[PDB]
């Protein structure tokens, strides 16, 4: 029994090593799923880091190598791919300031929030969001105001207030708080700060990982 | 047009496929795999001394 | 008088019932979890050092009732080597365990690298190797000397006589209590103090008493680890200044000094597998 | 608008016809014939080399070779026989949706959610596996990868179309254009000459390499389908879906001949296979499991529980000694 | 532990 097969056990013991080493690699690496709207600038926030269906963006900060994929450029239905998304560490979801008031772009930016955030397949997954084009939101408020494309609205007519409503608003559409957390930057042409607030937002998640694997939770 | 004329001579091929009713072409599916039930290792749990498992 | 027949059945119900638990533990693991985590390595060490610990517990019985080690020297040494052994290893188990959890909140970055389930298996054989090279020196002196009328299961030293041996339990004391406490009480207030500063944790109504959860788990288990070692130890270091005045009353409390030190073992089933969502699946 | 009105007029010919010359009645046509009993079988092999969420299977013509890729990229030819293991084939795109094996067992292929269907080649001299060519051309995200022969090969890509390459060109010499909807399912016949699409227009086409124009096309679901598998004799199809219903469709008679479908089941279907006769059909449910459907009667003749999480894909070999059932708990088994 | 001793 087992003459020549024994060659055959050490090869298969050889790649199977391989094949542990390889996911032990690809375990301490951690991926960010990365949506956004058409024309929003998701492209500015793989800018601001350092850095065909999906492309990656493999990048590090502090020894926590980021995986970032803007999948966007791809048309298809995102029913029967998006299940290849569980398991993701954190989401990316950037929402423009810039598409704030063209064919009214925030409220379809809403009803895909509202399809990722309820989606169940991320039920649990945190849903980073970078609210871009603030250092343009800021003088588009001052001269035509969010009282137009907002009728329940009054109030803040400056950046101020205005920008925390669409923030709340955002927030506000999780029909489960307890499980996940929304996070919310405003990132900025200068400032390259963003990798850091990803850096705490996915940190904030591995401490949530880790209390689910060692039992506490 | 240039999509739904191609979806009229898709139909318009389609429609002339001759038929036959399913009496005559569902019970030679029966006949198939009633002339078929030795060659099956699930119908009928084969034992291990042809069973490579 | 009639209680030397009666304190072996609420003595050996340590035994009974660390036993049931333990085996339940080691059950569920080998046959529900597969040991594919980190976690439950830690959980099957812990279960194995405790089960194997607390089926020693009856042969401890016989000691108060029989006055003798009836077991001739065919067991004394290699009972006292597998208590002093398995004691080191449940201590130390529960150390690992505080350290790999700190690591997995307090210092989360590095815990993606360190905390694979490759490197605790790694550590575990390390702290069962060096639970050995301090059970070994307990084992090799581990003699059999006879009483008045007896057979006795004790350790005598190498030269110097009374002294050598004297070393053993200050060593046992200041690397089994003092140590122990002193990693699981700060490498698990450091982690409380890290969590209540979590985003995740720290305001939500549920989620916070999710976080007040975690943090009577925690004091559960800091709190059941001081109670249950507290006694075996200042006892036995007060058995050593003064020769204490052989009052009847004592010796049932030292059976149950022994039995609250067991308590440890007896009770991390119901302090970790049950209190755990891994029971659940 | 009248070319509309011609379109809906030769779809209520093709409906018309098959309400007026067929009689289907298989209810009647199975008096005669005995069931199967209970099926008994156990996983006899758990191949347990991956990491991560698996997405197919298929098996080789000699039945003891299989291969599974999963999203940790690396698709590892599996042993059947000996649980061990032969390749673990290292890759780029790692969101992996689909692999196959060609009949003559030299080449593998890849493919997945960037457009590129890799296959690649195996029994090569001086070393390893190494990626033959790198085929693209699509727009969406291969779904399912079949091989024709060691030249030619089709696929199901979720940009609405098929396509029918040569490896030695990487050009598609033949597109297949049907769809209004992405496709997701791929299955070829024992000739290799006509195969089937299924799509999530509801509708499962049959097309033919010969020209590329659909003969035939099968309506009849309420959603998204997501398995075909043809019938050993190359004259039926098994089309499993999101409608809890793995419905068998004829090809002679052309319409919907049987349908599969059990009373507490909401959940939907991976992977669609038969056996070498064909009495028994191998659903694959998501409840976590799979079932054994016997595929003359409509009438369920096993449970192949055995997994934690659903199943993706599920192979049955040649000589029909097995099944392979792949779920998401990374542990894809082999039943008998 | 206790017990011998």
């Amino acid at each position: 029994l087992s003459a020549e097969d024994k060659a055959a056990v050490e090869r298969s013991k050889m790649i199977d090593r391989n094949l542990r080493e390889d996911g032990e690699k690809a375990a301490r690496e951690v991926k960010l799923l990365l949506l956004g709207a058409g024309e929003s600038g998701k492209s500015t926030i793989v800018k601001q880091m350092k850095i065909t269906g999906i492309v990656e963006t493999h990048f590090t900060f502090k020894d926590l190598h980021f995986k970032m994929f803007d999948v966007g450029g791809q048309r298809s239905e995102r029913k029967k791919w998006i299940h290849c998304f569980e398991g993701v560490t954190a989401i990316i979801f950037c929402v423009a300031l810039s598409d704030y008031d063209l064919v009214n772009r925030m409220h379809e930016s809403m009803k895909l929030f509202d399809s990722i955030c309820n989606n169940k397949w991320f039920t649990d997954t945190s849903i980073i969001l970078f609210l871009n084009k603030k250092d343009l939101f800021e003088e588009k408020i001052k001269k035509s105001p969010l009282t137009i494309c907002y009728p329940e609205y009054a109030g803040s007519n400056t950046y101020e207030e205005a920008a925390a409503y669409i923030q709340c608003q955002f927030e506000d559409l999780n029909k489960r708080k307890d499980t996940k957390e929304i996070y919310t930057h405003f990132t900025c042409a200068t400032d390259t700060k963003n990798v850091q607030f990803v850096f705490d937002a996915v940190t904030d998640v591995i401490i949530k990982n880790n209390l689910k694997d060692c039992g506490l939770f | 047009i240039a999509q739904a004329r191609k979806l009229v001579e898709q139909l318009k091929m389609e429609a002339n496929i001759d038929r036959i009713k399913v009496s005559k072409a569902a019970a030679d599916l029966m006949a198939y795999c009633e002339a078929h039930a030795k060659e099956d290792p699930l119908l009928t749990p084969v034992p291990a001394s042809e069973n490579p498992f | 008088m009639v209680t030397a027949i009666t304190i072996m059945a609420l003595y050996s119900i340590v035994c009974v019932v660390g036993l049931f638990g333990n085996f339940l533990v080691m059950y569920v693991i080998v046959r529900y979890t597969k040991m594919k985590t980190a976690t439950n390595i830690y959980i099957f060490n812990l279960a194995l050092a405790d089960a194997l610990a607390t089926s020693t517990l009856p042969f401890q019985s016989v000691n108060y009732l029989m006055g003798t080690w009836p077991f001739g020297n065919i067991l004394c040494k290699i009972v006292i080597s597998i208590d002093y052994y398995n004691m080191f290893t449940s201590i130390f188990t529960l150390c690992t365990m505080s350290v790999d959890r700190y690591i997995a909140v307090c210092h989360p970055v590095k815990a993606l690298d360190f905390r694979t389930p490759r490197n605790a298996k790694i550590v575990n054989v390390c702290n069962w190797i060096l639970s050995s090279a301090i059970g070994l020196p307990v084992m090799f002196m581990a003699t059999t000397k006879y009483r008045q009328g007896s057979i006795d299961c004790t350790l005598t030293f190498s030269h110097p006589t009374w002294y050598w041996e004297n070393l053993l339990k200050i060593c046992v004391f200041i690397f089994a209590f003092i140590m122990p406490v002193l990693i699981i009480t700060v490498c698990y207030g450091l982690m409380i103090l890290r969590l209540k500063s979590v985003r995740m944790l720290s305001g939500s109504k549920e989620k916070d008493r999710n976080l007040r959860r975690i943090t009577r788990m925690v004091l559960v288990v800091v709190a059941v680890f001081i109670v249950c070692w507290t006694p075996i130890h200042i006892y036995v270091i007060i058995k050593a200044l003064i020769t204490i005045p052989e009052t009847t009353f004592q010796t049932v409390s030292w059976h149950f000094c022994i039995a609250l030190g067991y308590t440890n073992s007896c009770l991390n089933p119901v302090l970790y597998a049950f209190l755990d969502e891994n029971f659940k699946r | 608008d009248q070319l509309r009105q011609e379109a809906e007029q030769l779809k209520n010919q093709i409906r018309d016809a098959r309400k007026a010359c067929a009689d289907a009645t298989l209810s009647q046509i199975t008096n005669n014939i005995d069931p199967v009993g209970r099926i008994q079988m156990r996983t006899r092999r758990t191949l347990r080399g991956h990491l991560a969420k698996i997405y197919a299977m298929h098996w080789g013509t000699d039945s003891r070779l299989l291969v599974s890729a999963s999203q940790d990229g690396k698709l590892i030819i599996w042993d059947s026989y000996t649980t061990n293991k032969v390749h673990a084939i290292p890759l780029r795109s790692s969101w992996v949706m689909t692999c196959a094996y060609a009949p003559s067992g030299n080449y593998v292929a890849c493919g997945g959610l960037d457009n590129i269907c890799s296959i690649y080649n195996l029994k090569t001299r001086e070393g390893n596996v190494r990626v033959s060519r790198e085929l693209a051309g699509h727009t969406g995200y291969l779904s399912c990868c079949r091989f024709l022969d060691d030249n030619q090969i089709v696929t199901s890509s979720g940009d609405t179309t098929c396509a029918l390459w040569d490896i030695e060109t990487g050009q598609q010499t033949t597109t297949f254009t049907g769809h209004t909807g992405d496709v997701m399912s791929l299955s070829l016949a024992p000739d290799t000459r006509l195969f089937v699409s299924g799509a999530c227009d509801a509708s499962a086409k049959l097309w033919d390499v010969r020209e590329g124009m659909c003969r035939q096309t099968f309506t009849g679901h309420e959603s998204d389908i997501n398995a075909i598998c043809f019938f050993p004799n190359g004259n039926a199809f098994a089309t499993g879906s999101d409608d809890a219903t793995c419905r068998l469709f004829d090809l002679r008679a052309d319409q919907e001949l049987m349908t599969y479908s059990h009373d507490n089941i909401i959940c939907g279907i991976t992977s669609v296979s038969f056996s070498k006769s064909g009495r028994l059909l191998l659903a694959g449910y998501d409840d976590f499991n799979c079932n054994v459907w016997d595929a003359l009667k409509a009438d369920r003749a096993g449970v192949l529980a055995g997994h934690d999480n659903r199943v993706s894909c599920l192979g049955v070999t040649d000589d029909g000694m097995a099944v392979a059932t792949g779920s998401w708990d990374s542990f894809l088994k082999i039943w008998n | 532990y206790x017990g011998f001793x």
